[PDB]
């Protein structure tokens, strides 16, 4: 919603009370790499004449959403990695910036895996510019998280995608919201009753 | 009332180019019209 | 000005002429006129101006009596420019027109010609329901009885079987593109480029219906078979499918890597599940006839 | 014309403009001046890169346009039944036969670039529809291009 609403917002900003037009810009390019996927990035942020313009007065922001579009992969990890930093150092995105960063790492490795059945670990670390045993460590945790579509054979490193249906997806997300909502419906029921 | 129009026909020029946005050029053409 | 050549101004002279509001004029020959105005378009090469003046023809003008050597003219001006344009349902339909003319119908020839137009070019219209209604109707006239050859063709391209164009050709292609001095054989086939073009398109409408009895046949078949059935080699019967498929004529998933090729869509549990209720139902309804049956046969045999 | 111009000549809207050669079409329709047939170019040119070439036959077959037939015009007739066959074999032909026409920057050249990736794109999309497992080389010599060439747009596609 953030994203949605800045990209609603983005030509018509004049809230200067809260911040500077480069700073909304920072953060309307950081929520939509967050959060758009690669069709709807591509029509408001990559071609976006106002964001195009404010991006070409930045000089990294610009470099790190457009590593992330175009596939430059290592340098959207330097890029991630000062972002990260100053995520921190601001107050409003300061207690997220881990997940940000946990965020934009797993979609830059689905970004990397979804287009190929199979790709060596090898490839993934050159691409990263990163070490295997990190890249293993790192895609080994997210795919026990869940949130990349592939495994990875250790004996012979190569990391081997799948296609789960969307069905499983939604469900497992059916079942996590419809628990929390039967939690607050019961706690609510038992206040009532007693 | 004439600036209102002007308003109002800068709304409707942006309108006229298919767009979200009322700009300059619409507020300009929406005087000239108007006046 | 056509006796004297210079063709062009002569017909922009008849165009010039809005003939269909002649009130006065009788219809015969404003009908003439148009004739003429359709056959200089025809001879300018002007298609569309020829077409757009057909279209000022009621083709229930040539019922009323004395309306023969009229209609005759207007469907042959018809099959040339259809000819000329590429379609041959319209060809097909006007052939048939032709047939039903009394003057054709006597001359037994002339019946005998225009009977094989017809049969040849519904052959060669592409596969639809309309294609399909006027293949019906064409096999169910009597008097293809006559003609032996061309009653069987419309036979295999009706049959729900395959059928090689090696051995269609060997059969029949002696007496379709040539030959049969006793009686004529027509000229849809003839040595000219565009007869030549109408025998590749036969090729094609062949080759269609060996891929469709396939497709309703087959869950799955290889390319190295595919091809050999429809007497082309794996390029030629492959880039056939495919463009089949983009036209969405035939569906058909073709994994090249094992040389396969599926028509079954995937499976859809709505659709399983749909025709497991179908099966049940009909079942049901069976089993009410049967004990229907039952009744029946018990009143017959339980009295006495 | 010119506001025309200068819409799609900055890219974003491609209707806006068609709206505006149209109206500049109306304009020079024989009224004022013989630049219809270039209007009626710019606006073929707009209505098959908005995707939509079966309007271009339409709109040189109407009545006002019926009259403008010449080698500006079929041109764009051929241009649009290559984007309608998604073909990108018929469109370079097109190209070579009207090259000066087409090509003498008339302010299309500036969108051969957006018309050949985009047909590109398509003729990929129509040469693996029929198709659940092909090689990238048999892709290759279906189409005309080299194997890695195919390999990187096939996949940005699937991106």
């Amino acid at each position: 919603q953030a994203a949605e609403l800045f990209l609603d917002t983005v030509s018509t900003f004049t809230s200067y009370e809260l911040m500077d037009y480069k700073t909304f810009v920072t953060y309307t390019v950081y929520v939509s790499m967050i959060a758009l996927e690669r069709p709807d990035l591509r029509e408001k942020v990559i071609k976006g004449a106002e964001i195009l313009e404010v991006l070409h007065s930045l000089p990294a922001v610009r470099q790190y959403l457009f590593s992330l579009y175009e596939c430059r992969y290592s340098v959207f990890f330097q890029s991630l990695a000062v972002v990260e930093q100053e995520m921190k150092k601001d107050w409003l995105f300061a207690p997220h910036y881990r997940y940000y960063v946990r965020e934009m790492r797993i979609h830059a490795y689905s970004q990397l895996l979804e287009s190929y059945r199979s790709l060596t670990l090898g490839y993934m670390a050159e691409a990263f510019g990163v070490g295997v045993e990190f890249i293993d460590q790192e895609l080994s945790r997210f795919i026990a998280a869940g949130r990349l579509h592939c495994k990875i054979d250790k004996v012979n490193e190569i990391v081997e995608t799948n296609r789960p249906d969307s069905k499983n997806w939604q469900y497992q997300e059916t079942i996590k919201k419809g628990d929390l909502l039967l939690n607050r419906v019961q706690k609510l029921s038992r206040v009532i009753n007693m | 009332a004439e600036v209102k129009g002007v308003c109002t026909e800068a709304g409707m020029y942006a309108l006229r180019e298919r767009r979200v946005h009322v700009t300059q050029e619409d507020f300009e053409m929406a005087v000239a019209k108007v006046m | 000005k056509e006796q004297n050549g210079d063709v062009k101004e002569a017909a922009s002279i008849l165009q010039e002429l809005q003939v269909e509001t002649y009130g006065s004029m009788e219809k015969k020959e404003r009908v003439e006129f148009i004739l003429e105005q359709m056959r200089l378009c025809l001879a300018v090469k002007d298609y569309i101006r020829t077409q757009i003046i057909s279209k000022k023809i009621n083709t229930k003008f040539f019922q009323e009596e004395n309306t023969e050597k009229l209609k005759l003219k207007y469907y042959n001006l018809m099959i040339q420019l259809d000819q000329h344009e590429g379609s041959y349902l319209s060809i097909c339909k006007h052939y048939r027109a032709i047939y039903d003319t009394p003057c054709i119908q006597a001359e037994s020839e002339k019946w005998q010609q225009a009977l094989k137009s017809v049969v040849l070019y519904v052959i060669l219209a592409p596969f639809d329901n309309e294609q399909s209604d006027l293949v019906h109707r064409i096999s169910g006239d009597k008097k293809l009885e006559e003609i032996p050859k061309y009653k069987d063709l419309l036979k295999l391209f009706t049959t729900m079987e395959l059928m090689r164009w090696s051995t269609l050709v060997e059969d029949y292609g002696m007496e379709l593109r040539k030959g049969s001095l006793e009686s004529p054989a027509t000229d849809v086939f003839g040595s000219t480029e565009e007869g030549e073009k109408r025998w590749k398109d036969l090729k094609n409408r062949v080759v269609e219906h060996n891929i469709r009895i396939m497709a309703k046949y087959y869950t799955r078949i290889t390319m190295k078979r595919m091809a050999q059935l429809l007497d082309l080699s794996v390029d030629e019967s492959e880039a056939f499918l495919s463009n089949l498929v983009v036209n969405k004529t035939i569906f058909a998933k073709v994994d090249r890597l094992a040389g396969i090729i599926n028509f079954q869509r995937p499976k859809d549990p709505n659709n399983l599940l749909n025709d497991w209720s179908q099966k049940l139902n009909s079942l049901m309804s069976l089993v009410n006839k049967t004990t229907h049956l039952i009744a029946k046969e018990e009143m017959i045999h339980n009295l006495q | 014309m010119q506001s025309g111009i200068i819409h799609a000549a900055e890219e974003k809207d491609w209707k806006t403009a068609y709206s505006y050669f149209y109206e500049a079409f109306e304009g020079y329709d024989s009224i004022d001046s013989p630049k219809a047939i270039t209007s009626l170019k710019y606006m073929l040119l707009c209505k098959i890169m908005l995707n939509t070439p079966e309007d271009v036959q339409a709109l040189v077959s109407g009545k006002l346009a019926l009259r403008y037939a010449g080698r500006q015009t079929e041109a764009l007739k051929c241009v649009a039944q290559a984007s309608k066959n998604r073909s990108l074999a018929d469109f370079e032909k097109a190209l070579t036969d009207y090259r000066a026409e087409l090509r003498d920057d008339p302010i299309i050249s500036t969108h051969l670039a957006k018309l050949y990736d985009n047909l590109l794109e398509q003729n990929l999309i129509r040469v693996i529809e029929p198709f659940s497992r092909v090689q990238i080389e048999h892709i290759s010599s279906l189409i005309k291009l080299s194997k890695a060439d195919v390999e990187r747009k096939l996949s940005q596609m699937i991106l």
